């Protein structure tokens, strides 16, 4: 694949077609959905699992309990220094998962549709295949939600 | 001729996040979970408004200085980081930290009189003042406590009690004069060897006055120390005492249930409510972390030293 | 793919064949004991690198340390949140890591299988290959465990 | 016609686990990292039995309350949460939560009578007693410390000593009573004013009864205040007193290896064994993650606000 | 695949050609330097983003004062669980992301490849591609950047 | 006939690293995290030069034990486990701990002379010696305060004040004597009953002698206790007493800015730089952990319970 398209603009992962009767665009709306609800759900996850009780924090301590003072420095910015960590890899960790998580996706839409048209179809190498025979959008919308006709075409390419 | 393609959305956006192999990725939708926004005020706690306390500490407030300016409860107390005026006769206050701690969070709160200034038939129960107090320029002293000296060259042991007849804990406070010489000691209480007995059913104190050379505070060179404790209904204080007395006028009807802690900050009230509240101003409990003040009293997301936490929701860019 | 099989059992990933002489099922014994090693040894990791050593916690504070009690509560309750919050999220975490894992190993065997077959047999693309020539229970058992002869039935597919 | 498939294993299994995406997903096998089952008794702590104290606080247990119930070792100690009996005769207990925290482990603890109650020659040493601390409905008082009176109207000054020719540590308790007016203190004690000194290699002691009039506990307003110290091998304690003394008679060998905690727990024992113990019952050690309670004793799990943790490890379902 | 090469050691990723004039080796420089940024950016991820402010611990305290020292001890050794746990996971987390990542650039590259050169010549299955014509060295150098010219050899599989 | 084949780099490397799944998986290249590696020795912390005590006490350092061997400046302190020599007469130190914490990081420390052992006219001066406090054999004492005792069978009140005239917070140090009989009481400071009592602007102080029957230690069974005060610019301390005092010649002139705290450790100086100092040597930051000792001061890794913390950035073997 090359780039994102700024035409695609109903869902996430999708296609566009151009034959004899024109181009358009089209969301995959059963994988963008399945996708879009796995990111949210990942999203609200990182939030929702805090616990956040209810704590009130101060100086408590006069000029002869600073020793004691000082360990309640120690242990306040103890945990200061493991959730900045953890929450700074977290993210950086999770984003990675995320951006993988988009590739993949893409891919098993190119892999699903190249199955299905198996020889009569020529893989560019950009994302796109072009027939060697015909297709109406009757063929197009077929290759889309999947119910494509292979004993049809099935000889044409020769 | 016919061509179907395979791709992804992608769209105006301008924003960056980062990954554990790469930085300053662009990005189609994206979500910050790091608070970073205050609104710069001190707030309601859950409906429950604060005790700010103007430029009082919690001691001179609770004594009643003079310098210093009812409210039946609060979340949490502000004072300053250094209040104007704290012991306006320069002094001390025992267990005063535990003290503020108990005090952070109150759920009712009513001063009441117990023994009446009016009630001190063979002590002199109006002198005790000094300029370290002044009211309008005049000589004063902490409202709620009543500093007794002699009447007629004499000084009488005082045996005096208080049953608590409230369905609530009683906060009471009292004080020692601790003077600069033994001629100021014969002075005002007559009696060269003073001490004041205490007794609960729980506490038994004996305290026994220090005579000292001392620098002057606020032009005093002579000492006011404070005590505390609590009563518990059907309990009574049986204080016993030949001087250095500073008697209790005032004590406080005392409710409490939860904790909290007593904040440092120079803002003002806003008329306003939050689930956490920050030295620097509330802030919105919703996100899992925020970088505003360490310092927080509430249900507070966790504090972080991040600039920035962002979370990849769309996908890369063109 | 479609769905899980009931019929096999003896195995975590497998193959299913149909051809005269019968039905079979038939797990992947390599693939399926690299697999529940991993596993195995994801889960012993989770366990195993807990410290625990010996501690013993109680309120040991008076009614005039009441600031002290707190500070060991705020302590007490730190790690709390930051267990609770890490450990959630570490199941989770992981779990989608071994489900994709899942995923890889089923798919890497489909194409390590793919390979061998190349023309002369039919990408259903419901996980199954369809044979335009004749498979006996030799071809089959060659195609397993991965000993293929492609220079036999080389050309019958024309 | 001839087919070969690829797939994967499924099963009759229902069980779910969750996702950083997706939840409540349908999955082959499974394992359970949270242990959330205890065994509701009080166990021994690898070994070593616990020492329960029925009704009794540390403090009654060890002076000998009358009104309370040898071990010669235990790896933690378990109250109720308010034992019944406490201090009989009201009093104090001078740094009693430190006592109780290096008792919480010991290793070795045997009693032993260091002054002999006899040996009181010119002292009154068998009417030390009170209604506050009944035996049988008698008037008594705790088994280990001797209540000194005064006898024939004198009380003598009293020197003791006692050298530690043992090899172990020895935890010495005694006692000063604080009566509540002058008459009391002459009629008990005869001296006006007294002092109880106390000294080791370490301990510079001088203790001075305070006279206060206290609300009444357990019919008695006086109070007896304890104090304690370590005495090493070869070191002498030096007392020596003129009134109010409440002195030693037993004494305990200790040796203190370990630390531990005091449990406060309604639970009984279950001749039982366990590597991590809580107030609410022992608990399997082997999970990294518990949800019981959070003031466990032991080698023990984390403890984990959770309901349930768990980790896929077979595949999804049909 | 089958193992890796000791004669390829310009680079992380590559290729290795046999045509008439003779074999070779050869990097994939690009994807080889995409990929040695990211492991590093990653390392220097794990090791910038510990906070690491001055502190000072010791033992402060007296022999009447054990009941503190012991809440010292509960929070010092609370922290040393934490760290040892979370550092001794995220190394185990996150080298198998590494080498997953390593597997994916590998495949990427060789299904790059694949697709350019179609039906004319043959997957042998084990990272290779056995050209049914010939290849000299400005066909081989083409593939290898990514210029390859399919509307030539077109034909001559036949 | 023609090729191309699609690989990837092996090398010679032998080094194995571990994945959530597999166990010694051999790597091309890699990294290792955990640093493990120390020098051996005490070392600046960042620019400046720590305060080791050789084989004395904070304590006794400040005091001037004659037993024990000037600084402007340092970050941490240094003492061993057991320091040899600490109160060379028998006694205590009030709010040790905290003054030693205090002392933990100081950026100016000058010791200067407030009251000149001649200027005591009407009490001996030069007889407060022991043989618990040998220099070369003789009978000596802390160097820097003065054991005052009678002349010519008289002990006149003290009344001494020292005024704060430099720009800095000065250190003052005092003590009493806690002798072991009222004979020993009038021997030295003729008067039965004595006081001390020291005060400054915050200080309100009244101390009196406790006379016990104490073990000998160092061959002495009375005791010293020592106290301490921080004196603000333009403040004065003022002392009084009739007996028992041992009175400050030396006090200090302290600047302090930040905290550290006080390192226990038997190793020696290495004329060596560091951002993070360990009890068993100094040890470099750059790694975000190690394994060396908990009880580090600086800029320091984490301490983590690791033998091997190994990050995989190369590829698997051959
Ligand atoms: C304080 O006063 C209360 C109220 O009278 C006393 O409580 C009563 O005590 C008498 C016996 O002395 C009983 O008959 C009543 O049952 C008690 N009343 C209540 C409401 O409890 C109380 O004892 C006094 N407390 C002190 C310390 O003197
Ligand atoms: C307590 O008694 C012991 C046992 O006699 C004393 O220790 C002995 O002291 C003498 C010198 O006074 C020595 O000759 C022995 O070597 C010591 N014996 C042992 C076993 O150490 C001890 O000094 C006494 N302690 C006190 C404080 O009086
Ligand atoms: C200690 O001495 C200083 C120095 O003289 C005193 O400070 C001066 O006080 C007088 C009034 O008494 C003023 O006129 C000066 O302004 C002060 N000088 C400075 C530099 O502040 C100080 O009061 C004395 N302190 C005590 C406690 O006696
Ligand atoms: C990333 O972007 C930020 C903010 O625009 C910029 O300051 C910085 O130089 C960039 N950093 C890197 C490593 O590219
Ligand atoms: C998941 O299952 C639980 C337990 O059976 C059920 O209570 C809950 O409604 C489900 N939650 C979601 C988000 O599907
Ligand atoms: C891994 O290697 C180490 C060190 O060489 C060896 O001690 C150990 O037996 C090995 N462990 C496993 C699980 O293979």
């Amino acid at each position: 694949i090359e780039g994102g398209w700024q035409g695609m603009v109903d869902g996430w992962y999708g296609y566009h077609h151009s034959n004899e009767q024109g181009s358009g665009y089209a969301a995959d709306k059963e994988s963008t959905q399945k996708a879009i609800d796995g990111v949210t759900n990942k999203v609200n996850s990182i939030i929702d699992k805090m616990n956040t009780q209810f704590e009130a924090v101060g100086r408590e301590f006069n000029n002869l309990e600073r020793r004691i003072e000082n360990l309640n420095k120690k242990m306040e910015d103890g945990f200061l220094d493991v959730w900045t960590y953890n929450a700074e890899l977290l993210v950086l960790m999770e984003n990675e998962r995320t951006l993988d998580f988009h590739d993949s996706n893409v891919k098993n839409l190119y892999d699903k549709v190249r199955l299905q048209l198996r020889d009569n179809a020529k893989e560019l190498g950009n994302g796109c295949f072009e027939f060697y025979h015909k297709c109406d959008n009757e063929c197009m919308e077929s290759v889309k939600n999947g119910t494509y006709d292979y004993p049809q075409y099935s000889e044409e390419a020769r | 001729e016919d061509q179907i393609c395979i791709g992804y959305h992608a769209n105006n956006s301008t924003e960056q996040v980062d990954t554990i192999m790469e930085k300053n990725v662009t990005v189609t939708h994206a979500q910050d979970i790091l608070e970073k926004t205050h609104n710069g005020k001190l707030c309601d706690l859950d409906g429950v408004k604060p005790l700010i306390l103007r430029d009082c500490s919690v001691a001179g407030w609770l004594l009643g200085n003079p310098m210093c300016d009812n409210v039946p409860e609060w979340s949490y107390i502000v004072e300053k980081a250094s209040p104007a005026n704290d012991l306006c006769y320069p002094g001390d206050f025992n267990d005063y930290e535990e003290l503020k701690h108990l005090l952070s969070r109150i759920n009712h709160f009513e001063k009441i009189q117990i023994i009446p200034k009016s009630s001190w038939s063979n002590h002199e129960a109006s002198s005790g003042v000094s300029s370290a107090c002044p009211y309008l320029g005049k000589s004063s002293f902490f409202r709620n406590v009543v500093w007794l000296i002699k009447k007629n060259s004499a000084y009488p042991t005082i045996k005096r009690s208080y049953n608590n007849t409230n369905q609530e804990d009683l906060l009471v406070l009292w004080g020692i004069h601790h003077p600069n010489d033994a001629a100021e000691q014969t002075k005002l209480y007559q009696n060269p060897t003073t001490y004041i007995s205490v007794g609960t059913s729980t506490l038994n104190q004996r305290l026994v006055p220090k005579i000292a050379t001392r620098s002057k505070v606020n032009g005093q060179s002579g000492r006011m120390e404070f005590f505390w404790t609590i009563l518990k209904p059907n309990d009574a204080i049986n204080f016993e005492s030949n001087g250095n007395f500073i008697a209790p006028e005032y004590a406080y009807k005392i409710v409490k249930k939860g904790d909290s802690a007593i904040m440092k900050s120079e803002l003002e009230y806003g008329n306003c409510n939050t689930k956490c509240q920050t030295p620097m101003g509330a802030i919105n409990s919703s996100m899992p972390f925020h970088n505003i003040h360490p310092l927080t009293i509430g249900e507070c997301p966790k504090y972080v030293k991040s600039n920035r936490l962002v979370l990849a929701t769309g996908l890369r860019n063109t």
